[PDB]
């Protein structure tokens, strides 16, 4: 399922964690991945605000 | 019923439209020839459009109304077989033949069937929201007498007896060649009558024994529809006779 | 038209990220954005352009 | 009022055709491949299954393979709508004949009863003709194995091999080219039918979701009517598919 | 519109975006063409006054009459086309006759009026037939239901009136009723009034010439619908003539 | 022009059918042709008898 | 009370070879309320929008979601009056069957019966076809069943289907959200989501009706139960 | 073509348009507006109420037998809005069916059974191209046994549905939206309260401002088994309270 | 019509009006407007407040079914004669 807000949320949380470890390629890759699934117009305004 | 919308309404030309539309559809094609013999009457249609992959045994374009009455039909278009249209006339005529034989102990004559065709076309005319069939039928059969007869009907419902007639693709052209072939010997010898039907069919377009189907009736005995294998042998023998006279 | 729409959508992303070269990341977001247009074309059973 | 609205499509044309039957004739052609081939131990029908999704219930045996009797089966080319009323009526007629005669009904006897009804609509009444043309397959005692085709006014023709639907000219010519009047057995007969369906149809490898093939086979003196299942169909697809592969070389 | 070959006046199943039905309306314009028939409810009966159209010079009484007896105690005055009126007389008389047979009491006008109206209304709905080209009044006296006046138009409405007019002059004629107190008033005095209204309203181009026919159904006739005596007609005629001068 | 199409098999097909007729026989330029008339359509319904 | 009826040709084939009336009837159902049917294989669930756009409608006994008989129900989309006669007619066939067999009519059998009616309306003149698409549900003879019958008189078999506005998107959302070999609970959840993907926005429990079908029977739940479900879905 | 299907048949007879729904059917809803009658019905827990014009136009028209509140039968009564010709016709058909039901079936008739039965009939009329979709709309009151007092309205289109509040007539849309504000700012329905709500909606919308002889109110009460018109006495007592309301 | 009246003896033979003479209606796309226009003009000068001048009129129609009630009454159609299929 990528046609959902919920998938965006996991990917964002993960990108924050790899960043802290200083697993920098991982955090970067995960951050683009969250934005790709965020594009869906099934996501409500708030989810978009947190994503920025 | 609820449908009473006009399909036929009378013309100042002194005709019924459908009947005339039907009559030209037998001018333009589906050669059906019949000759009357002296023991046996034979009718033949050319085209079942056997393209060498179709079945020949079960296809009927000559249908036995009775065991002493048979008809061969024609009317064509782009919708080439109007077998459906025929199939109604065939089923109602079949019961009526049998019915006439239950009531009246004489075997039903072709003259009864011909009046019955004239009334079916007409009845469809008078009834609201209804239209005449396009068929023309060559009604063959045997009377009380046991005399062979060939009668021909038109899409209006007018009938005449005729010794030999051809209809389709120039009714008059096929009949005037065939007119020479109708001689006293030809009508007497039964075998020569079978050839006369086939010999006419060949004038319009030549060859094919599968395209040609003909059914034979002898006395009051049941209809026998001939194998195509019997036809092929017969067209080959007809073609040589043409070279002999000429 | 849709296929070209991938490159075209990519450019919007490169400005946003503030790149000078259209990176791989720009393309990831673009396929998904173009897939949503396709989905709309199909829903409507008519073309998008009018 | 009423006649004016009536487009006079029930009128005869001078040429000797009915406008409606001709317009119905086109409705059959839009629609999918239905072909029947004669074989010498059984007879087979191959019809295009047009119900492909990954969420399908399959509440019916098939939506195009109809078993009309317990000795006849048929396939469809035309419109599903007409096919549903018609298919039911075909069942009462097949079944009543079975009661009286107690022998399998001729394929020819089966097209004719319906024909009256088809003709009735076209000529008068201003009623549409049925949008399907049916290929009936059967075995009856009298002729042995037979295939019959009906058209939108009930015009009938006995055929060894015939095809109606989408790319009807292509399917019938091709089948005419390899096979002419009953040169093959039941085994080979399924492999040609799927092959024809393959070329005609947009998917050029097929699956069992794309094709549905039905057999009617005379075993131990009694007619068995079976819709073959997806499993049996894949075997038949691999046999034709492989035969095509050799052709190229 | 009026010149057309599909729908409008061919049909009546048709609706305009306004909602109108033109055929039912054309039937209404048809009732308008001939002279007026008035029928006035009293608390004791109904009195009719009808113009009876003189269409020739070789007349006899009752010729082209518009006074019918639906039931013994119901009279029916028609206005508009007489062709349609004869068929309507048969249907109304028939519904009443069977009623008397079964129920065994004098047909309530409220019931009879509902049944004929339904019949007119079945035709206005239909595009399969045209609707009647006349409008009629049924008027009656009984002591089992009281004095009742009903009116049925080409549309298929039944509502009770206490004084009604149908025909050409009806908008003028109706006004003269508001002047009169007729709800409470003997049927003897009301005959004098229906006669004077008709004489003044008539003019030589609504119809050439008429014969005055008045009818009783009240305390005087004892609840019988009968035609008025020679005496009654003439005094009511006289009062009409004297008021006309 | 979707209205032209379902109306009687296209007003746009009308223009195509005529141009196709003109192009079938014209002057001495029937022999050589380097001017074609091309149609884009997506239906088979619109197609009249010459097409 | 004098008529013969009219039967006329606008119900015969056009030159295109397709029937003029059927296309228009399919347009009537597209304009309708969206309706999803999902066969769980643990029961059949049917969901529709309760609303008619004014919510001054009493609907505590008037529903869009009606049982035909003990465990077969119809949910519709499209035209309200035409559906009303089809509901009434469908019941009458069910009870006729009920007299003879003792079991209530199968969804497979019932559709053919209904289909004849749809057919008369197309093929004869002076009538017009019904513009209602039907989702027919049942659980009988050991398997739950979902059928579709469109307005022309075709019946199609689906295991998840969507209708009305954005019938196309519903079929794709069903393909995506719902997978095979999931349970009944999962089915109920997915239908309300298909209705979200098929007209979007605000929902109350008087804007939705949900009915569940088992061999226990078809029942349309009370307003409260439907309310709890709403909160689950996004 | 624009401005109706005049080169087409779609407003001439009943058949689906190129746009989906018929012109004719939509047009039937426009015939209601012609009647001049507007009805407002309000559902309570004491009675279900109808308020309609008693209004007479002359001395010559009765008011002792002219009413648009009709007693279909004792428990259930109705109001007709629109065309008067169609209005009577449905009332009689309804009355006969109500007696027949009670006689054969033996079940007492709720609001639903009359409403649904008429609605299915008015579907047949819409469906036939001989008959026309009705010129009137029927708003029924009557006591449902499970629910309580119920107000239903059936469409000339052939649809029935339940209503807590409804309006039909010339100002169909204006009155229903007005009454919507009254539902939203809810009233615990007493006897006097349902009657009051119905009259204020109609008085504001028409902008005549009614008095008690000009309206006639119809109740079917939980202690009245019969249908009764409240007439002027009760209406005036409410009427003054309406001026004091807001 | 004016030109006809001024000259000495005119016969205006209005040739073959089948649908070019048709009864007044409007479709809201163009309507019968243009057709009725000629028709109506001929009515206004003929009857008018001035009568028909020195103008004789002959009408050829195959359809009187189409024509307006104004044309069919006399003052330009005094006698109707059917020249149809012969005896």
């Amino acid at each position: 399922m990528d046609d959902k807000a919920l998938l965006v949320e996991v990917q964002l949380l993960e990108s924050k964690t790899y960043h802290a470890l200083s697993n920098l390629p991982k955090a970067r890759a995960a951050l683009t991945s969250a934005r790709t699934t965020a594009n869906a117009i099934y996501c409500p305004p708030k989810l978009q605000a947190t994503l920025d | 019923m609820s449908y009473d919308r006009a399909i036929t309404v009378f013309s100042p030309d002194g005709h019924l439209f459908q009947v005339e539309y039907a009559q030209e559809a037998v001018k333009k094609g589906s050669t059906a020839v019949g000759v009357r013999g002296r023991d046996i009457v034979v009718l033949g249609v050319e085209k079942k459009s056997v393209a060498k992959l179709q079945d020949e045994r079960t296809v009927r374009k000559i249908c036995a109304l009775d065991d002493n009455v048979c008809m061969a039909f024609a009317v064509v278009a782009s919708v080439s077989g109007l077998t459906a249209d025929a199939r109604i006339v065939i089923n109602r005529a079949r019961v009526e033949c049998q019915s006439h034989r239950l009531t009246v102990g004489d075997p039903v004559t072709v003259e009864y069937i011909t009046r019955y065709i004239a009334s079916l076309k007409q009845r469809y005319t008078q009834s609201n929201g209804r239209r005449p069939f396009g068929i023309s039928a060559l009604i063959v059969g045997f009377d009380f007498d046991g005399t062979p007869r060939l009668y021909q009907t038109d899409p209006s419902g007018t009938y005449h007896a005729w010794k030999a007639n051809a209809i389709g693709r120039g009714a008059k052209s096929v009949r005037e060649f065939l007119e020479k072939n109708y001689t006293d010997d030809a009508i007497e010898t039964d075998d020569l009558t079978i050839k006369l039907v086939i010999k006419a069919l060949l004038e319009v377009v030549q060859s094919g024994g599968k395209n040609i189907e003909l059914a034979v009736m002898r006395r009051d005995q049941p209809l026998k529809i001939l194998s195509p294998e019997e036809i092929e042998k017969y067209v080959a023998e007809i073609e040589k006779e043409k070279e002999e006279n000429e | 038209a849709e296929v070209k729409g991938v490159c075209t959508e990519a450019g919007m992303y490169a400005l946003r990220e503030r790149r000078v070269h259209v990176t791989q990341e720009d393309f990831e977001m673009a396929v998904a954005k173009v897939m949503q247009k396709d989905s709309e074309k199909n829903m409507s059973i008519k073309k998008l352009w009018k | 009022m009423s006649r004016r609205y009536d487009s006079r499509t029930t009128i005869f044309s001078p040429e000797g055709r009915l406008y409606q039957v001709e317009y119905a004739m086109e409705a059959i052609g839009h629609a999918g491949t239905c072909l029947g081939i004669l074989a010498n131990d059984g007879v087979l029908l191959a019809a295009e299954r047009r119900n492909i999704h990954k969420l399908l219930d399959e509440v019916f045996f098939s939506e195009k393979i109809y078993k009309l009797n317990e000795d006849m089966a048929c396939s469809v080319a035309g419109i599903t709508s007409d096919a549903n009323v018609l298919t039911n009526e075909l069942r009462l007629i097949a079944q009543r004949y079975l009661l009286q005669y107690q022998e399998p009904i001729p394929c020819e006897q089966l097209v004719t009863a319906l024909c009256d009804i088809k003709q009735a609509y076209t000529q008068f009444g201003g009623k549409r003709p049925f949008g399907v043309s049916l290929l009936y397959i059967g075995w009856d005692k009298h002729y042995g194995f037979q295939l019959y085709q009906s058209d939108p006014s009930g015009n009938y023709g006995g055929w060894k091999a015939t095809c109606i639907g989408n790319n009807s000219a292509a399917a019938v010519s091709m089948l005419k080219q390899d096979y002419k009047e009953g040169e093959m057995t039941l085994k080979s007969a399924l492999a040609l039918a799927v092959k024809v369906l393959n070329k005609t149809m947009d998917v050029s490898k097929l699956s069992a979701e794309k094709v549905e093939i039905a057999t009617l086979t005379r075993e131990n003196g009694k007619t068995v009517i079976r819709v073959l299942k997806q499993k049996e169909v894949e075997q038949l697809i691999k046999k034709h598919e492989e035969e095509e592969a050799k052709a190229e070389r | 519109m009026s010149s057309i070959g599909t729908g409008y006046d061919l049909s009546a199943s048709t609706f305009s975006p306004d909602g109108r039905v033109f055929q039912v309306e054309y039937a209404m314009k048809a009732v308008e063409n001939s002279s007026t028939a008035i029928g006035i409810r009293c608390k004791d009966g109904v009195v009719f006054g009808v113009e009876k159209l003189v269409l020739s010079k070789l007349y006899e009484e009752g010729s082209n009459k518009r006074l019918f007896n639906v039931d013994r105690h119901v009279g029916m005055a028609v206005a508009g086309l007489l062709a349609d009126a004869r068929s309507l007389a048969d249907i109304a008389r028939e519904e009443a006759s069977n009623f008397r047979s079964n129920f065994g009491y004098n047909i309530p006008l409220k019931h009879l009026a509902d049944r004929v109206a339904m019949y007119v209304h079945a035709y206005t709905l239909y595009s399969a037939v045209r609707p009647f080209g006349c409008s009629f009044m049924l008027g009656s006296y009984s002591v089992n239901d009281g004095a009742q006046l009903y009116m049925i138009d080409p549309s298929g409405v039944s509502y009770g009136y206490w004084g009604c007019a149908i025909g050409k002059a009806r908008q003028a004629a109706k006004t003269e009723i508001e002047k009169l107190q007729m709800k409470e008033m003997t049927c003897r005095d009301v005959v004098k009034e229906v006669a004077k209204i008709i004489y003044i309203v008539h003019d030589e181009v609504k119809d050439k010439a008429f014969e005055l026919e008045l009818s009783w159904v009240g305390e005087l006739t004892k609840g019988r619908h009968e035609i008025v005596p020679k005496d009654v007609r003439e005094e009511a005629e006289k009062y009409a003539k004297e008021s006309l001068k | 022009g979707s209205s032209r199409l379902e109306g009687g098999s296209g007003g746009d097909s009308e223009v195509q059918r005529t141009m196709l007729e003109l192009l079938n026989q014209l002057d001495g330029f029937e022999a050589t042709k380097n001017i074609k008339v091309i149609m884009a359509t997506n239906r088979i319904d619109i197609l009249d008898s010459a097409l | 009370m004098a008529e013969r009826g009219y039967s006329f040709s606008l119900t015969t084939f056009s030159p295109s070879g397709k029937l003029v009336q059927i296309e228009y009837a399919l347009a009537a159902v597209a304009g309708g309320a969206p309706s999803v049917g999902i066969k769980a294989a643990n029961g059949v669930v049917l969901a529709t929008e309760k609303k008619q756009k004014s919510i001054l409608y009493d609907e505590r006994s008037v529903h869009k979601v009606e049982p035909i008989t003990k465990h077969i129900g119809l949910v519709y989309s499209g035209m309200g009056p035409d559906y009303r006669v089809l509901v009434h007619r469908a019941r009458k066939l069910a009870q006729q069957y009920y007299l003879v067999y003792q079991e209530p009519i199968p969804t497979a059998q019932l559709v053919q019966r209904v289909a004849s009616v749809m057919q008369e309306y197309t093929q004869s003149g002076g009538v017009r076809p019904f513009g209602v698409s039907l989702l027919i549900c049942g659980w009988n003879e050991g398997r739950p069943y979902l059928f579709q019958s469109d307005p022309s008189g075709a019946y199609f078999a689906w295991k998840a289907t969507a209708m009305g506005k954005n019938y196309v998107n519903g079929k794709t959302f069903l393909e995506k959200r719902y997978n095979e070999d999931l349970e009944l609970e999962d089915a109920i959840h997915t239908a309300i989501l298909t209705l979200k993907e098929s007209f979007e926005g605000q929902m109350t429990e008087d804007n939705i009706e949900v009915g569940i079908c088992n061999e226990a029977g078809f029942r349309r739940l009370t307003p409260t139960e439907v309310r709890d479900y709403l909160a689950a879905i996004a | 073509m624009s401005r109706g299907s005049s080169a087409g048949f779609d407003r001439h007879i009943t058949i689906f348009s190129p746009e989906g729904r018929l012109y004719q059917v939509e047009y039937a809803f426009k015939a209601i507006n012609q009647g001049g009658l507007t009805s407002v019905a309000v559902r309570g827990k004491d009675c279900a109420v109808i308020v309609t014009q008693k209004k007479v136009p002359d001395k010559l028209l009765d008011s002792s037998t002219v009413t648009h509140l009709f007693k279909i039968t004792e428990n259930i009564g109705c109001v007709m809005t629109g065309m008067t010709a169609d209005s009577r016709s449905q009332v009689q058909r309804a009355r006969y069916e109500a007696a027949n039901w009670k006689y054969k079936y033996g079940y007492e008739i709720p609001v639903d059974m009359l409403c649904k039965r008429i609605a299915d009939i008015s579907q047949v009329y819409t469906q036939n191209a001989e008959m026309r979709p009705l010129g009137c709309c029927m708003i029924l009151i009557g006591i449902d046994e499970e629910q309580g007092p119920q107000v239903y309205k059936c469409d000339p289109a052939g649809y029935y549905c339940g209503f807590k509040a409804t309006a039909a007539g010339v100002k169909q849309t204006e009155s229903t939206s007005f009454l919507e504000k009254k539902v939203k700012k809810k009233f615990d329905w007493t006897f006097e309260q349902t009657v009051e709500t119905a009259i204020t909606c109609l008085s504001t919308v028409l902008s005549i401002d009614f008095k008690p002889s000009e309206i006639e109110v119809g109740v079917v009460t939980v202690e009245n088994p019969k249908f009764r018109i409240l007439t002027e006495a009760e209406i005036d007592a409410h009427l003054v309270a309406l001026a004091e309301r807001d | 019509f004016e030109m006809a009246r001024t000259k000495k003896a005119c016969l205006i033979f209005f040739d073959e009006i089948d649908a070019i003479g048709g009864a007044r209606f409007d479709d809201g796309a163009g309507g019968d407007n243009e057709v009725q226009r000629t028709m109506l003009e001929l009515i206004n000068q003929l009857d008018g407040f001035d009568p028909r001048g020195n103008i004789k009129v002959l009408m050829a129609t195959n359809r009187p079914d189409t024509l307006d009630p104004a044309l069919m009454r006399p003052g330009r159609l005094d006698r109707k004669i059917e020249f149809s299929l012969p005896d």
